[PDB]
């Protein structure tokens, strides 16, 4: 039951596509929560464009949590 | 500790599967598990931050799974009626050996339906205790039968008082009626314990939805006299007693869960530690004999009546609405299945 957790962590990435899914995803983990999860999921085994994409997607998350709950 | 780590550490504990809960049902609700955590942990003084694996693994794969089955047994109960079909209070019963967590744990399960809005009572076995002058003539019955001298094995339970107060609880459907809840003071005649008068007793309003019952002897069945007899010739008498025992809490208990522990010994063991802790930070605390003699003496039932538990299981139970925690030596719960 690993690819529950697979699933799991990129069904995250699914569910952080809105702006207006944030609200409740951005109350723990952190900002950095995408990037953890690529941890996770780069541990897991995934393909290096894959990672290259979430990357992206990942800080693309960051911008748009400090943009809200930064200093 | 981030949200994803904790849903991870919820997926990987022994309960997981045994709730009937699933990674989808678990992502799904989340908040709830990390707002009954936030609880539990204000409910310790915990800090959810700073949490050591011990205490992660009390509240998320210990306590809130074991209340999330009673409260899917809840909604399976009062599913089973029709709108002003009054609902009859679910009676849990918890089948436990003593201090392993049984009891702090009703305290944290008592908690969280208070939260979640069900009226939550607790009524240990012990409450049912005969009185000090009926503790002591049924001592003298048996002045042969040390086991009967003293509380806990069978004999020592006022059956009658204990069937009219479970009856008595099964009426708070509407609002208005009320039950005193008996609590038994332990200390009292030096120590051996007296019921607490029945004017200091706390009371429960209104229609309750959920009972919480526990006991070192629930599920305890009566065998056969030739397991007793040769695991303690003082048992026969507690043996015919238990008989006794099928009819006046059997009946009343729906629902159950089986703390199961690996040794009997470990009684001792964790009755010591905390006498030992009391000791060592200076505080009334009972000898290594004290305790010996304590523990030993319900130690005679336990290897009696423990090894049918885990063979067939409690008597008034129904398999599908039976919870078997596996606790290890930490009172943890074992990934035995």
């Amino acid at each position: 039951s690993k690819e529950a957790t697979r699933k799991y962590y990129l069904d995250l990435f699914k569910r952080a596509d809105f702006t207006a899914n944030l609200p409740k995803l951005a109350k723990k983990g952190g900002p950095d929560r995408l990037n953890d999860a690529l941890k996770k999921l780069r541990k897991a085994g995934i393909s290096e464009e894959k990672f290259a994409e979430l990357k992206g997607a990942a800080a693309k998350y960051a911008d748009d949590w400090y943009r809200i709950y930064g200093k | 500790s981030s949200v994803d780590d904790m849903y991870d550490f919820i997926c990987s504990g022994p309960l997981i599967s045994k709730i009937g809960l699933t990674p989808e049902k678990v992502a799904e609700s989340i908040d709830e598990w990390i707002e009954y955590g936030l609880r539990l942990c204000r409910l310790f003084q915990l800090n959810q931050l700073s949490l050591n694996e011990a205490q992660k693994i009390r509240i998320y794969h210990y306590y809130i799974p074991v209340f999330m089955w009673c409260e899917q047994e809840i909604s399976q109960h009062s599913s089973k009626f029709k709108e002003e079909e009054e609902i009859p209070p679910l009676v849990i019963g918890f089948s436990a050996p003593q201090g392993c967590g049984k009891t702090t744990l009703v305290f944290a399960l008592e908690y969280l339906f208070k939260i979640t809005g069900r009226k939550a009572a607790t009524m240990s076995i012990d409450d049912f205790y005969l009185t000090a002058e009926e503790q002591a003539k049924l001592r003298d019955s048996n002045p042969g039968n040390l086991l009967l001298e003293f509380r806990g094995n069978a004999g020592s339970h006022d059956l009658p008082f204990s069937v009219e107060t479970m009856t008595a609880l099964s009426k708070l459907t509407k609002e208005g009626v009320k039950v005193k809840l008996p609590r038994y003071d332990k200390s009292a005649y030096s120590g051996r314990g007296d019921r607490a008068d029945p004017s200091e007793w706390p009371e429960v309003e209104g229609p309750l939805p959920v009972i919480l019952f526990e006991g070192w002897m629930l599920g305890f069945k009566p065998l056969p006299p030739e397991v007793v007899k040769a695991v303690d010739p003082q048992l026969e008498t507690i043996n015919k007693n238990m008989e006794a025992y099928y009819d006046a809490w059997h009946k009343y208990v729906k629902s159950w869960i089986v703390i199961k522990i690996q040794d009997p010994s470990y009684v001792y063991q964790w009755r010591l530690q905390a006498e030992i802790a009391m000791r060592a930070d200076g505080k009334p605390g009972m000898s290594d004999e004290e305790v010996k003699d304590f523990v030993s003496r319900y130690m005679p039932a336990y290897k009696a009546y423990l090894p049918t538990l885990y063979s067939e299981g409690p008597s008034g139970s129904d398999p599908k609405h039976v919870l078997l925690i596996d606790i290890d030596e930490g009172r943890n719960p074992i990934l035995g299945c």
